[PDB]
RNA sequence: GAAAGAAUUAAAUUAAUAUAAUGGUAUAACUGUGCGAUAAUUGUAACACAAACGAGUGAAACAAGUACGUAAGUAUGGCAUAAUGAACAAAUAACACUGAUUGUAAAGGUUAUUGAUAACGAAUAAAAGUUACGCUAGGGAUAACAGGGUAAUAUAGCGAAAGAGUAGAUAUUGUAAGCUAUGUUUGCCACCUCGAUGUCGACUCAACAUUUCCUCUUGGUUGUAAAAGCUAAGAAGGGUUUGACUGUUCGUCAAUUAAAAUGUUACGUGAGUUGGGUUAAAUACGAUGUGAAUCAGUAUGGUUCCUAUCUGCUGAAGGAAA
RNA sequence: AUAUAUUUUAGUAAUAGAUAAAAAUAUGUACAGUAAAAUUGUAAGGAAAACAAUAAUAACUUUCUC
RNA sequence: CAAUCUCUAAUUGGUAGUUUUGAUGGGGCGUCAUUAUCAGCAAAAGUAUCUGAAUAAGUCCAUAAAUAAAUAUAUAAAAUU
RNA sequence: AUAAUUGAGGUCCCGCAUGAAUGACGUAAUGAUACAACAACUGUCUCCCCUUUAAGCUAAGUGAAAUUGAAAUCGUAGUGA
RNA sequence: UCAUCUGAUUAAUUGUGGUUAGUAGUGAAAGACAAAUCUGGUUUGCAGAUAGCUGGUUUUCUAUGAAAUAUAUGUAAGUAUAGCCUUUAUAAAUAAUAAUUAUUAUAUAAUAUAUUAUAUAAAGAAUGGUACAGCAAUUAAUAUAUAUUAGGGAACUAGUUUUUUAAUAAUAUUAAAUCUCGAAAUAUUUAAUUAUAUAUAAUAAAGAGUCAGAUUAUGUGCGAUAAGGUAAAUAAUCUAAAGGGAAACAGCCCAGAUUAAGAUAUAAAGUUCCUAAUAAAUAAUAAGUGAAAUAAAUAUUAAAAUAUUAUAAUAUAAUCAGUUCAUGGGUUUGACAAUAACCUAAUUUUAAUGAACAUGUAACAAUGCACUGAUUUAUACUAAAUAAAAAAAUAAAAUAUUUAAAAUCAAAUAUAUAUAUAUUUGUUAAUAGAUAAUAUACGGAUCUUAAUAAUAAGAAUUAUUUAAUUCCUUGGAAUAUUAUAUUUUAAAAUAUAAAUACUGAAUAUCUAAAUAUUAUUAUUAUA
RNA sequence: AUGACCCACCAAU
RNA sequence: GGCUACGUAGCUCAGUUGGUAGAGCACAUCACUCAUAAUGAUGGGGUCACAGGUUCGAAUCCCGUCGUAGCCACCA
RNA sequence: AAAGAAUUGCUAGUAAUACGUAAAUUAGUAUGUUACGGUGAAUAUUCUAACUGUUUCGCACUAAUCACUCAUCACGCGUUGAA
């Protein structure tokens, strides 16, 4: 409803930023979490408009609509306000009215996600490179078995990465501020202190 | 167009003394606005929190087992010593005086009320 | 087993705090309260922090006195960080420091306080314009134009294909978005000289590109019967206009033509021309300003030079290795 | 009973708590406590009056007591 | 009276001397000029621009809610009666 | 009005922003003023041709000038304040 | 000047002479004129006006050597204080720089659950909130056949209620200049040790210059993630730096000229030619892609791999059984649009008011809602059913996904080591797209190799590498070439070189010269 | 029947 | 396009320097008239065009959007 | 809570009467109609205004002043001028 368009109370102009270039290897909304297939971005890092999102989910919704209990959900919200001086003023005196909302899509991101009950797969793959052909990426079709994009020429699945409880390892190699809590919990500080 | 061009010259507020380093009575160990760091052992908090040098000797950042949640910038009369001191035994305790030994001068004070 | 206390952990700094925002805050700075109402005191301040200086910020301590607290003690204004202003000149103290021959005094010192310099380190006590009559020193160190940089813009192209197209997305059509190209335009930049008019249009003369207007070849074209066409490929050899109005580029319009392409070439072209426009000195008109004057306004008028040295080009000789 | 003097009372007024997030003073000191939000409520009462209730008891002590 | 001298006042582009701020992505018009807070600001500090501020400021807060609170009633004293 | 007219004249009046001695409106006469129309005429033009004279060119005589870092001084692409 | 046009008895034209001008006259009014030109003449004097502006500033050698920042400035073309510079000294002197130690833990070891030593691991005293990462609170976004609230609706018999609504809860999923609960490295900086002392601070007394910077790299604000842009931050160079490279080249890549010289190492970059200097392996490319200035989405053709089906496809008829799918429908039997989408049929043989439907050696089989047009709709008509054809898979079928060393696998390192863990390495190609203006322009030539056949060529492109090659532990061992010798029947066998690539600077060393300084000297004569 | 209509008031010699 | 003043009871115009829920005219209902119309006496209507915010209390106020004459005017 | 502008009846046994009475029409109901009586008035003619008969003067009216009549504007349609 509101992901091409938030409702900041408080509006206000943003700096340009640069797009997240995820070193660290996020897997972060690069995922199938809703749907059966989807569409990922394949390319650089990009800044997608609204009004493009807007274009892409319209050319998916030709697909989706005809379904029966066909669903679109739409992964990323445009949450950066962007300005623009015209072109036609001399420079910067001031800075720039908004212009329209856009969002920062990492190399691996998931954009769209769908899932009817009588949708062959084809028809699927079919409406999501439609929606590509609209939007400034290179993209991706991704199946729930097709495995999480990360780098431009890398990939990983998530169920292979392991599962650590912190607070264990905390307790193992534990940091200052804890001993001291450790310390103070202990009787010959804590019948002392005197507050 | 109104230009934001307004803005306030940053407050150098920072460390100034940094650790086992060798201070002395009334020295900036911390400007900082905040209790971000509270007085510790033999330091003292001036109005607006900054921490200054009470005793000649070594400054040490260090967490408190009394004091959770909250880290002290003490000054150790020494360096052999760990402020983060015992607690049930004595304090160390500075003298600080020169006792006149020139007749005059302990006469003059003597003499005096 | 029960009560009661003391509380302890968790949670919380989202409440609140004199006021922004951040930082801090429950060990509470926050809240209630008693007392009080004093330290919102007075001399020396070390020493740091910050820092060009002038200034500013923390502050041990020594000394005099006050307040609250059994006491430890705490208090030199507020949780912190804004809340301000030099000197000079007067003023009112205060001072007991000078006292111009002496004594007084006048006045001046010293301390205390005072009102603004918000273009807020304050040029004086006190100062707006216009010049197309303009002048000098300069800068091109920051605009004019022309080159460059750039490619939003502008110009063209491509992928995809919603939608037209009788019936069919791709005969022809092609939105919004997408990806490029281009380096023509409107920009943008100030990097060229800013002693580059070639001052923006015409004439003379063209050169070049091809992104082909015609002409030649050729695919498709329920939207090729034929003829007209439409559309696309190759293709730049040749050719691509004369008037009415307008300074005009442009456009409308007439008459034509096979067609009347699109550009580049310092928006091709004056040391080759014109000078109508934009253009200084006169001038008047509408509007603006108290006015001088002004204006993207409209209008009458209005000064351009140069014997070619080099390169280049057009011809023409001489010399010469033949 | 009742009369005169004399007085006394009645000038009728909140806090009774070291009060505690209504409004009142914002500098000092000393002592003490914890807020807000939210939800189940409740004459009028409702989205929005006031008011009530909204974590955990190991251990420790005291008192009674089987 | 009025004229002249002197003083005083009014008035004045008649005229004379003067000044007409700077920042500005050429200039001008607009806008601004001091303080404080965050981001920018890249985990010390510092950090710009006609940068973004839902920005904030040129302060505000005090003479106070007093007084009473131990020797008392008659009467006699003054070892506290 | 012209084949066709952003000009001209007439007229209309949402007079961006006319108006009465900064004079209003309308004529005659005048104007080296300006705009437009007609006729006549033209080498202005279609389209230039021819001819005369003064140069220009060659010989003799006398004999300048602005300019000039030094020049053994081509084309194109690229280059570079 | 000429041609022309105009006044030509008048406000006419002119001669001789005079008067009025430099705060200043004259002006039928133009800033017009006042002696070749005035919004105010000329001369002399003030007077060397004044110039934050412009230009100029003259010999040589030596040593050091900047800045274009901050602050304030009627200041932004200036000037002052600092920042950066120089000279000459000073010492209670190492305070300067750099690095290490500092810590956590494990093993063993020795003492007394202890705490020393050793060794190993760990981005290892202290400070911080960037990247990173994350969604906690805060700021935002998504999704629920959830619930609940009331409702919008809903039969019914207002309730119940049912397919919508909002919020909010529940769960799950995300991002952010001004959020950071996780959280780097760089960094800030601590004491002592250590190495720099022919070296650093610090301090004394003096001189400056600069306050227009530029580019390049990185993280940013602005700008359109435009600019040789603009605003700072950081690093370097330039500025003020000659040299080699990058065709040419302020700033990039190297590298710092004292004077030589030119033997030895080299740097950056290169080694077909131009043009100093080379030979190899192994892939891949065929496009001159390319060869020192990498142009895109997309299409195509390939290539691997991974599935599934594979050794059973083009070739080959038949396209059928509900079916003519149902509805509406002039028209619709495939395709009219809507709508629906799977089901029967298995010969050799049959009636209007009753026997699942049987396992017969097997009903079943999408093997089609004619794929899809066609057509008035059908018919016609292609039509899923699918093959012949297999020394079999080991490998040459289709339908895709894919374009990867994460995972898995292989190769290797590291620890205990008879192979235990951890780290590292290994996964696509070509064409098209292609695109302006003096002239083709990889710098130019030109480069892709071919037996026969020269001593003889065979990238000069791209990818990964070598200095012969393979082994071995830079140094080798082996051997194969390459060479040449030998002495024998062009071969033979033995021998030996030699396998150390090369060019390459004004770098370095070397070899001489100069000056300076510290340290020793030698000689001759504040000794 | 022809046949929808009617409109003004102000203050003295 | 941020950027100055105006958005009222049916109509017009209010009010001003706060101390607020006005005026006629039109309209409805009487009356007057033979019947109108004047004239006369009786009632109607303000969200004083929308958000939020303040002194005890703003039509008023602050604080800016959905609305009314607008903004081009260093050209060689 | 004696009822605004405005308006109605009545001049003598009348008005007024919180004085009653009767009848007709009713199977039946009078705050109405028509009759009866009891008590029983003030105020007055002098102005305007209105309606009438008598008279004056005027009179463009005559279904007669609720007559009649006039010009502009607005509508549609002829003719004839200026240009």
């Amino acid at each position: 409803k509101h992901e091409y368009a938030p409702r900041f109370k408080i509006v206000q102009k943003k700096q340009k930023g640069r797009v997240p270039v995820r070193t660290g290897g996020s897997i972060k909304g690069s995922t199938l979490q809703f749907g059966k297939y989807g569409l990922r971005l394949k390319s650089e890092g990009i800044r997608i408009s609204a009004q493009q999102l807007k274009e892409a989910d319209n050319a998916i919704m030709r697909y989706v609509r005809p379904l029966n209990n066909g669903h679109l959900w739409r992964r990323l919200c445009t949450n950066v306000a962007v300005c623009i001086k015209g072109n036609e003023t001399r420079m910067g005196k001031g800075k720039g009215g908004f212009d329209h909302w856009m969002v920062r899509v990492p190399t691996g991101k998931i954009l769209f996600e769908i899932n009817g009950d009588d949708l062959h797969e084809k028809v699927a793959r079919e409406a999501f490179r439609k929606a590509g052909t609209k939007l400034p990426g290179v993209y991706e079709f991704v199946s729930l078995d097709s495995l999480v994009r990360v780098g431009l020429h890398s990939f990983k699945n998530p169920k292979d990465d392991p599962v650590k409880n912190f607070y264990d390892e905390n307790a193992k190699k534990p940091s200052k501020k804890y001993l001291n809590i450790l310390k103070s919990q202990e009787p010959q500080y804590k019948l002392f202190r005197g507050r | 167009s109104r230009t934001s061009m307004k803005d306030s010259a940053g407050r150098r507020l920072g460390p100034k003394k940094y650790e086992g380093q060798d201070v002395s009575t009334g020295e900036i160990i911390m400007r900082q606005r905040g209790t971000k760091f509270y007085p510790g052992e033999n330091v003292g908090i001036g109005k607006d929190h900054s921490i200054f040098a009470l005793e000649p000797g070594v400054v040490r950042y260090y967490l408190d087992p009394f004091h959770p949640k909250r880290k002290f910038i003490g000054v150790a009369l020494r360096r052999d010593l760990k402020l983060p001191s015992p607690h049930f035994e004595p304090t160390v305790r500075r003298f600080g005086r020169f006792e006149l030994t020139n007749k005059r001068a302990a006469y003059k004070e003597e003499n005096s009320i």
